[PDB]
């Protein structure tokens, strides 16, 4: 249960939901950008905690923040 | 629901434990043209089928590395499903249908600030409050 | 601000935050709220060189 | 069918990519945005597997990396022979080889620093080197400075060679991928050609040269007498004096050997196996047999494999029937495929090859070391004790590295060159498949001998503390006898089946003292409790280092954390701070900590040798026969507490280091600091992480911002990866510095 | 320096191992009430400064109690 | 003496590193460069990944850890 | 202070000269510290007096800040050379010897340079000109 | 007479830590820009890296030569 919130400044390149390796985020449409397209992290419960979409953003000060949480079962990964 | 063979595998230590039948678990479900050999993402390698494929896995995590793996033998056609313990099969991906790269029509901005990352407030401001500062409602 | 304009950047939270840049293009639809894309000459951190901005926090030095 | 397949003039020769570095990259090969640049630029430089793709190009730059290389130990090998030559007291030391003491290196007069210029006996002033050059020149039967010098001299021109077989190698005459790939014709030639001939040329030598020149040199000739290496073969009536059995002519000498009457070479080639005793070391007779012995069996074994002549072995499937249908019923375990498709892992890929050949490399320079203690093959080399401690610690050391560097390829083999579909079921697939089972019961045996061990070391320490020595595990309390390793002390001394050897090998198994210039060479090491004890310790820090090492191995590919933990690459810090945090986790991870885990584990070995021959075996005899040892049966009862290591052996031997200023040994007391800050120095690095240092450099780059002095190359503070390479970097040397001059100093201030 | 040197992912892995050895053996009827999992980044960081703050205090404060008071009363 | 010049030094650098360690623990708790936005993150929290270069021991409890080891030295 | 002594009449120090070999170090080197303010151990030592040695407590002084500040200019002043050359990025890597060179002649008369980099105010980079962080 | 000195300056060392750990609780959670806006306080943090950069010339002047002569003693 961590919140991984996205701000304005996305440019929609995409690169995010690519690196995320649990598909917490995901594209929808948008108009502040020639790309139409911003972010948005619908399954959050299943958000690791990784960073990873954090490392691909490329706006200066990414737009996309990964706060950690609550840290539960499954955002812990753990198998057993 | 779900079902499909699955691949020739020789059991590995790497799989479900017992985490599986009591919380929860995964399954991957995808068609191949081919009979070829794809890594497991619990250590080894096994033989994806000719049909539709089953397999297992604890962690939405691994389903989603072999998902991407899957991706490279030009395989896009994988469904991940989460299988509580009683039994229900819910379908989580991709969850419109469409890959998440993609974007469609009729999916929410969640969890969508409509300010810059620098304008959080201060946490002096949500002091004793029970929000974050980073939820914020202003701006 | 047009192309090829060298500006200073006014945004606190930007590694680029009093340093100058030359902008690389100007987006003319007018709904992106983050039309200018400048080009630094200083790479932030492992990575990009260039970001876009508003109108508002850019300054011109020439 | 083995064929010379090359290239011509593959590539050119210019010097257009030495003006622009880091061309092998294109991420480098684009300019220096920050300093990371520069550090990327060396720790890729030679990791070949990613400047190219095709196994042919990157094999061309290994064989002619090689080159240079060999290039390089031959510049170094002329370095010894020249300060052998003419900055040594060899000449001086040949005469009278226990009062004189070996010394090559003499010191330049400025700084003050003629100070380390010590006395050595004869009047030469110089640093007395404990490398055992000398007594292996002594076995090499040379007698003076201009044999020493022109092997010099013969090495440089031999580098040379080594310089011009690489750049020709690379960009005249390269070879094409089928030339590599037949490794069974390379086992042929390196088994036969090089390890045979090298012996049988070496037992040439031996026989002509070292063999007479040591057979004088004991009776005391004194270097006017000796003649020089090559009269005794012109002159083949002086070699009847000495060896009379046989017939010394150039042809009528040599028949016997055809004609099968070998009993006329038992003279000189003999089986007494023992240390000659009036040099300490082996008898040269005895070794110029076995060289002979091992050369007909390594030329033998050259003989094994098939190349384009029809008949030998094929590894190939030699390999590929070791399946399940055939294999002996106890271990039939392993796979209806079992072996197949591992002859194209150990042919396809360089790592699995450098895996192997570091971890038998490292193994091999371990069991050299120990080999060369229990029966020194030189002469004087067992009774100067500071080259006996300093050529077991080396290679220890060098071994234990190297062990290190074959789990690294391992892992590098993994992440880069692991290959599921040739590795289907196989021998390796089935490894990784049931990876939890070896690390599950790795990590409880690491565990069982942590308490069985070191616990047990914290029993006695409390005992004795408590005053109860009569309940702690020493020879007098609780008694552990080392009772299997004792049975093959009285095995390995009574078969002296093996009758012929009358002698015993290895006088530290059993019988005998040999006492050469009053000092003793060899004695008898008996095992008792504090060696059953330390003898776990080993157990517990090797196994550990395994479990570090071997974890790093299965889990290169993937884990139940990170599943994609190949795509991440080998090296790189952590996958975020998700999952509880994920520091650590890679490959490379794991080599970076079996390095501090290699570092304790030999920094035990060479303690346990250090304090066992000081206290049990090295010492002086007297005129009645009694040995008093150079701390007197310390380990027995002291070594067993580790109160006991820290006073009877850390400040109780540190008494010549410490006390070494204004002295001869001034320098390693230096040294001894300078382990001692390098050491401290590198908790920086290991105790801290880069956001710090990241953000002070923010700092200190406003202060240059200010004053108009910045850099265009942006200052970044060092990777994750490197602050922590850099940490053991820095860690195993200082903790090596402060070793390597606690030893020397304590035994060149004995002798 | 165990806490401070080698950091938590390695220790994860290791515990996930004796996790799987746990579960698949007889006779060990006990099992964990909460996931055990190699303890977090700060706090590894906090563990390891309280040994070497131990370690630093106990062995300064028995070489200075003990260097003076046995050349002394 | 000047055996006393010389330890005064020490105590003198030990001090004014471990100034150095708090004061800009202290004064970059608000956030710096390589992560402008520490206020959010809290005061203990581990790094904010291995993205920019990783940004291990950024937090401002990371330099109170680091300084209680030029303490305990000094 | 009047605990330290010269070399000269200190029975410490004479007994440094007594049991001394030469070999270069001990003789050439030791007749200078005669000179020197010289403890009761026999050591010599730096004191700061007064006018006695105002001038020994500015000669090393002066040879190391005007040498540490021609490093520091010629270093700087290259700097800004390429700089301004829009080449700095690879200049850095490449040094340009010949430019260096002449850089550091600038950097001899460096004292005098510095005041009128000061007065001109033009050493000192304005502080908005500065990438700074949030604060 | 030695515990007692030993005792008292390792128990001022950590009070130091903690003055300065909590000015960095002090600097995220309870402390805006709005009630001290031109203020004392507000007027360190424009200026933080002139003190950062200090600190750090005075820790490395003092121990290039404290260390420095030191060694050069040994
Ligand atoms: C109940 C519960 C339980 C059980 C049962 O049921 C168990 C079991 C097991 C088995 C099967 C095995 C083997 C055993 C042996 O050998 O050795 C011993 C040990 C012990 C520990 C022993 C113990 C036993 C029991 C616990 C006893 C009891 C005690 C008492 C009761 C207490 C008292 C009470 C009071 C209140 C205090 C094991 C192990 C391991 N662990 Mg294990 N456990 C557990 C718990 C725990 C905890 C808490 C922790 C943390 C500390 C851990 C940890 C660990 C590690 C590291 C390891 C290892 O290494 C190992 C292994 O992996 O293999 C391989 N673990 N495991
Ligand atoms: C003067 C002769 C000469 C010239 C002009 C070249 C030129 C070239 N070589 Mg070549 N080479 C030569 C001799 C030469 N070589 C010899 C004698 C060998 C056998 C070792 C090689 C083996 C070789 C390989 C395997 C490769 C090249 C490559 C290249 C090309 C890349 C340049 C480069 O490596 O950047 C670097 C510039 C340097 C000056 C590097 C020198 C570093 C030296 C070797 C360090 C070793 C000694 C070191 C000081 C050890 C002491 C350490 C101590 C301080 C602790 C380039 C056109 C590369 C290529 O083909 O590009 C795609 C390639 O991979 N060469
Ligand atoms: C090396 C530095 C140093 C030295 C020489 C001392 C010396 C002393 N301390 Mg100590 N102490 C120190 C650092 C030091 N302290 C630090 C950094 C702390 C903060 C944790 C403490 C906290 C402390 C407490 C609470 C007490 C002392 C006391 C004493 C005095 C009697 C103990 C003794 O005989 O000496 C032995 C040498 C030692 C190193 C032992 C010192 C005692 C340790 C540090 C207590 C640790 C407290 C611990 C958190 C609680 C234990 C857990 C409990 C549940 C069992 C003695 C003069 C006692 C006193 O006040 O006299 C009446 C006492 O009550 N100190
Ligand atoms: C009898 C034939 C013969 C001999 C003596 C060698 C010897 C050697 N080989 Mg070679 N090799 C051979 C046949 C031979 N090879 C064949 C037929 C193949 C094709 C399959 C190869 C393929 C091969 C590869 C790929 C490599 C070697 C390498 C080496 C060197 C190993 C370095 C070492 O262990 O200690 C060093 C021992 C030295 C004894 C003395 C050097 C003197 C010269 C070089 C050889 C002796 C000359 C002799 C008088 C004639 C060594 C000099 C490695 C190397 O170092 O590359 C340069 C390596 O990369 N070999
Ligand atoms: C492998 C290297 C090697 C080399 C180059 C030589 C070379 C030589 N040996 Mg020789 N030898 C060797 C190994 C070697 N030996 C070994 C392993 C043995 C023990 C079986 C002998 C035992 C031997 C005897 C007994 C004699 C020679 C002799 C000779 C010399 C003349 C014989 C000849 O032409 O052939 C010649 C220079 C003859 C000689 O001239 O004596 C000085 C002589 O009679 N050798
Ligand atoms: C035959 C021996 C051998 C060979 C050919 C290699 C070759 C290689 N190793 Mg390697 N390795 C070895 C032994 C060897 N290793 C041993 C004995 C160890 C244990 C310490 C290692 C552990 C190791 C690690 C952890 C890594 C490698 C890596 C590599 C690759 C790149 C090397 C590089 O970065 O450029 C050259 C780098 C340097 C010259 C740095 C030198 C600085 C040293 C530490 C200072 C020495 C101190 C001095 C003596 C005082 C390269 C293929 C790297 C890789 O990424 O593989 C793909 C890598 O991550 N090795
Ligand atoms: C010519 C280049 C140059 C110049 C003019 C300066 C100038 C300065 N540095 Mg700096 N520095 C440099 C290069 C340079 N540095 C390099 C290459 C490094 C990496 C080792 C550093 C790392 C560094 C740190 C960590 C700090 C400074 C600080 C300072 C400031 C005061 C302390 C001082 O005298 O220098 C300090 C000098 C060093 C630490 C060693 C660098 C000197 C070598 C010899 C550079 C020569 C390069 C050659 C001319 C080309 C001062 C304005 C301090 C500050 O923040 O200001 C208050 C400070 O904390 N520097
Ligand atoms: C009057 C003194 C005082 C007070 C009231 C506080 C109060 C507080 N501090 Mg603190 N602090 C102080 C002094 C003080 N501090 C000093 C002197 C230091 C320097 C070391 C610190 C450095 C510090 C840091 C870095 C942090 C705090 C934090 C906190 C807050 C949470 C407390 C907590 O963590 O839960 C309870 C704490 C514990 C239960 C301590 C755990 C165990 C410790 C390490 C003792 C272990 C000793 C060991 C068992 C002895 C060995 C026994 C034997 C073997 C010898 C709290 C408001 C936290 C904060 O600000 O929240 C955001 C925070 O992260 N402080
Ligand atoms: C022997 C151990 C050792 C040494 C020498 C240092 C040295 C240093 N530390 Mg460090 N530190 C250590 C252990 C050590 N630390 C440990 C275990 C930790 C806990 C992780 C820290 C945490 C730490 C932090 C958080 C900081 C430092 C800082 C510093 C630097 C400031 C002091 C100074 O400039 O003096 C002068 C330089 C020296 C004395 C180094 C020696 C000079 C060398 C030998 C030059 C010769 C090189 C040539 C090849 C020979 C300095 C280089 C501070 C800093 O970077 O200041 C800006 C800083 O903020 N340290
Ligand atoms: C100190 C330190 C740094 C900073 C380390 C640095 C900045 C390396 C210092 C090496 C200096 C910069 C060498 C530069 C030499 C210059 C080129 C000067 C040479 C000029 C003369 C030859 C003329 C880290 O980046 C780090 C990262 C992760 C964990 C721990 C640490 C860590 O402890
Ligand atoms: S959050 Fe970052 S990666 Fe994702 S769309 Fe926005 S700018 Fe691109
Ligand atoms: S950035 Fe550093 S602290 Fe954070 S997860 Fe990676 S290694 Fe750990
Ligand atoms: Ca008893």
């Amino acid at each position: 249960s961590h919140t991984v919130k996205i701000y304005d400044t996305c440019i929609g390149c995409t690169q995010c939901v690519r690196a995320c390796p649990t598909d917490v985020l995901e594209m929808v449409p948008w108009d502040g950008c020639r790309a139409g397209q911003i972010a948005s992290s619908p399954r959050t419960e299943d958000c690791v905690g990784c960073k990873r979409c954090e490392t691909a953003c490329p706006t200066d000060f990414l737009s996309i923040r990964v706060y950690l949480g609550a840290e539960t079962t499954r955002s812990m990964g753990l198998a057993y | 629901t779900l079902s499909g063979q699955t691949p020739i595998f020789g059991g590995s230590t790497g799989g479900l434990l017992k985490k599986a039948e009591v919380e929860e678990k995964y399954a991957i479900t995808w068609t191949s043209p081919k009979e070829q050999v794809f890594e497991m993402p619990t250590g080894g390698a096994a033989i994806m089928r000719q049909g539709q494929n089953l397999l297992y896995l604890a962690r939405k995590e691994q389903c989603i590395a072999l998902g991407g793996q899957l991706r490279k033998f030009k395989i896009t056609d994988y469904k991940i499903y989460r299988i509580y313990p009683n039994g229900e099969t819910v379908y989580i991906h991709p969850a419109d249908g469409v890959f998440p790269e993609k974007v469609n029509q009729g999916r929410e901005k969640v969890r969508y600030n409509d300010r810059r990352i620098g304008q959080n407030p201060s946490p002096s401001k949500v002091k004793f409050s029970g929000i974050a500062t980073y939820d914020a409602p202003n701006s | 601000v047009q192309r090829g304009s060298k500006v200073r950047i006014l945004r606190p939270e930007s590694y680029w935050f009093q340093d100058v840049g030359t902008v690389a293009s100007i987006e003319q639809g007018g709904t992106s709220r983050y039309p200018v894309i400048v080009r630094f000459d200083k790479v932030n951190y492992a990575g990009v060189n260039t970001n876009n901005f508003a109108q508002d926090e850019l300054v011109e030095v020439e | 069918e083995v064929r010379v397949v090359v290239d011509n003039d593959p590539v050119p020769t210019s010097f257009q990519k030495w003006s622009q570095p880091g061309h092998f990259d294109r991420t480098l090969a684009k300019g220096a945005k920050t300093t990371t640049w520069i550090w990327n630029l060396h720790a890729n430089a030679h990791d070949f597997d990613t400047h190219t793709s095709d196994l042919e190009d990157i094999s061309r730059k290994i064989f002619a990396a090689h080159f240079g290389h060999l290039a390089v130990v031959f510049i170094w090998l002329s370095g010894m022979y020249f300060h052998g030559a003419r900055f040594s007291n060899f000449e001086a030391w040949m005469a009278n080889p226990t009062g004189i003491k070996p010394s090559a290196q003499v010191v330049w007069p400025i700084f003050g620093q003629e100070i380390l210029n010590g006395d050595m006996g004869g009047g030469f002033h110089g640093i007395q080197i404990t490398s055992g050059l000398f007594q292996m020149w002594r076995a090499a039967g040379f007698t003076n400075t201009f044999q020493l010098y022109c092997t010099a001299i013969g090495g440089l021109v031999m580098a040379a060679l080594m310089l011009f077989a690489g750049w020709f190698h690379y960009h005249k005459r390269a070879p094409k991928l089928e030339w590599f790939q037949n490794t069974q014709s390379m086992l042929n030639h390196h088994l036969a050609g090089l390890l045979g001939l090298g012996s049988l040329g070496w037992t040439g030598h031996l026989i002509h040269v070292s063999l007479p020149t040591n057979k004088l040199l004991d009776t005391g000739v004194a270097l006017k007498d000796i003649p020089l290496p090559h009269e005794f073969i012109l002159n083949p009536s002086l070699m009847n004096k000495l060896y009379p059995h046989a017939d010394w002519g150039f042809v009528k000498g040599v028949v016997p050997f055809f004609t099968l009457q070998w009993g006329h070479f038992t003279d000189f080639l003999t089986f007494k196996g023992g240390l000659n005793p009036v040099t300490g070391g082996l008898w040269l007779t005895d070794v110029a047999h076995h060289h002979l012995a091992i050369a007909v069996m390594f030329i033998i074994a050259g003989h094994m494999y098939r190349t384009n002549w029809g008949i030998g072995h094929s590894i190939k499937e030699m390999l590929d029937d070791a399946r399940t249908p055939n294999m002996l019923p106890f271990l039939s375990f392993i796979g209806p495929v079992g072996h197949k498709g591992l002859f194209e892992v150990l042919t396809t890929s360089w790592h699995a090859q450098l895996s192997i050949n570091l971890a038998m490399l490292g193994s091999l320079s371990i069991i050299i070391a120990h080999h060369m203690y229990a029966m020194p093959p030189y002469p004087y080399l067992a009774t100067d004790y500071g080259t006996v401690v300093s050529l077991f610690t080396h290679h220890v050391w060098i071994g234990g590295f190297l062990i290190v560097g074959g789990a690294a390829h391992a892992a590098i083999y993994m992440v880069r060159d692991y290959d599921p579909e040739q590795n289907f079921n196989n021998v390796l697939d089935r490894v990784l498949r049931h990876r939890d089972a070896i690390i599950s019961h790795l990590a409880w045996v690491c565990q069982f001998l942590g308490f069985h061990s070191f616990a047990m070391y914290c029993h006695n320490d409390t005992m004795r503390a408590f005053g109860r020595p009569q309940d702690m595990f020493s020879d007098t309390g609780i008694q552990l006898q080392p009772v299997f390793a004792q049975w093959l002390q009285h095995i390995h001394t009574m078969t002296i089946a093996a009758p012929n050897l009358h002698d015993p090998v290895s006088y530290a198994f059993g019988g005998g003292v040999v006492a050469v210039g009053g000092k003793v060479a060899m004695m008898p090491i008996t095992l008792g409790t504090a060696d059953f004890l330390i003898h776990h310790i080993h157990a517990f820090t090797i196994h550990v280092t395994v479990l570090v090492l071997l974890k790093g191995v299965l889990f290169a590919r993937s884990s139940r954390l990170i599943p994609d933990k190949a795509n991440l690459g080998f090296r790189f810090p952590c996958d975020g701070p998700g999952r509880g945090g994920t520091c650590q986790v890679s490959a490379w991870d794991h080599v970076f900590l079996g390095l501090f885990w290699m570092y304790n584990s030999l920094s035990m070995v060479i303690f346990h040798f250090f304090w066992k021959m000081q206290s049990d075996v090295w010492g002086t005899v007297g005129a009645d026969g009694v040995v008093t040892h150079i701390t007197g049966g310390n380990f027995a009862t002291s070594s067993i507490t580790n109160n006991g290591w820290l006073r009877d052996f850390l400040w109780a031997q540190s008494t010549q280091v410490i006390t070494s200023y204004n002295t001869s040994l001034s320098a390693y007391g230096l040294m001894f600091l300078g382990g001692h800050f390098i050491f401290g120095f590198s908790l920086m690095f290991l105790f801290s992480g880069r956001g710090y240092w990241q953000e002070l450099i923010e700092s200190i780059v406003w202060a240059h911002n200010k004053l108009k002095v910045a850099p265009a190359i942006q200052p970044r503070a060092l990777s994750i990866i490197h602050g922590r390479a850099v940490g053991v970097a820095h860690y195993l040397l200082g903790g090596i510095v402060t070793t390597w001059a606690f030893f020397l100093a304590r035994m060149t201030a004995f002798g | 320096f165990m806490f401070l040197i080698t950091w938590r992912g390695y220790w994860q892995e290791l515990i996930e191992t004796l996790a799987w050895a746990h579960e698949q053996t007889p006779l060990s009827f006990g099992y964990w009430r909460d996931k055990p999992v190699a303890l977090s980044i700060v706090q590894a960081r906090l563990v390891g400064l309280t040994h070497f703050t131990v370690g630093y205090i106990a062995t300064y404060g028995a070489f200075l109690i003990a260097s003076t008071a046995s050349k002394f009363g | 003496g000047p055996g006393d010049f010389y330890v005064h030094h020490a105590i003198a650098l030990g001090l004014h590193v471990t100034t150095l360690i708090l004061v800009k623990g202290a004064l970059d708790a608000r956030g710096s460069k390589l992560m402008p936005d520490k206020k959010d993150f809290g005061y203990a929290f581990p790094c904010d990944g291995p993205g920019r270069g990783g940004t291990c021991d950024i937090s401002a409890w990371d330099a109170s850890y680091l300084a209680v080891f030029w303490m305990l030295n000094t | 202070n009047t605990t330290l002594v010269p070399c000269y009449k200190s029975p410490a120090f004479v007994e440094r000269m007594k049991n001394a070999p030469d070999s270069y170090y001990t003789t050439k080197p030791l007749k200078a510290y005669s000179q020197l303010l010289c403890g009761e151990d026999g050591l010599p030592r730096i004191a700061l007096d007064r006018l006695s040695l105002a001038v020994d407590v500015a000669i090393p002084i002066a040879i190391f800040l005007y040498t540490a500040g021609f490093i520091g200019w010629s270093g700087r002043s290259y700097l800004q050379a390429i700089k301004k050359q829009d080449k700095a990025e690879e200049k850095e890597v490449f040094i340009d010897v010949p430019l260096f060179i002449s850089c550091m002649v600038m950097a001899l008369f460096w004292p005098m340079a510095v005041i009128k980099e000061l007065l001109a105010g033009e050493l000192v980079a304005k502080d908005e000109e500065i990438p700074i962080s949030v604060r | 007479m030695a515990a007692l000195y030993t005792h008292h300056q390792y128990i001022a060392g950590f009070l130091m830590v903690g003055a300065f750990s909590h000015a960095a609780i002090f600097w995220i959670k309870d402390y805006d820009p709005e009630q001290n806006k031109g203020n004392v306080l507000e007027r360190v943090l424009k200026h933080k890296e002139a003190i950062i950069a200090h600190l750090s010339w005075v820790s490395l002047f003092l121990g290039f030569h404290t260390l420095g002569l030191y060694v050069h003693n040994d």
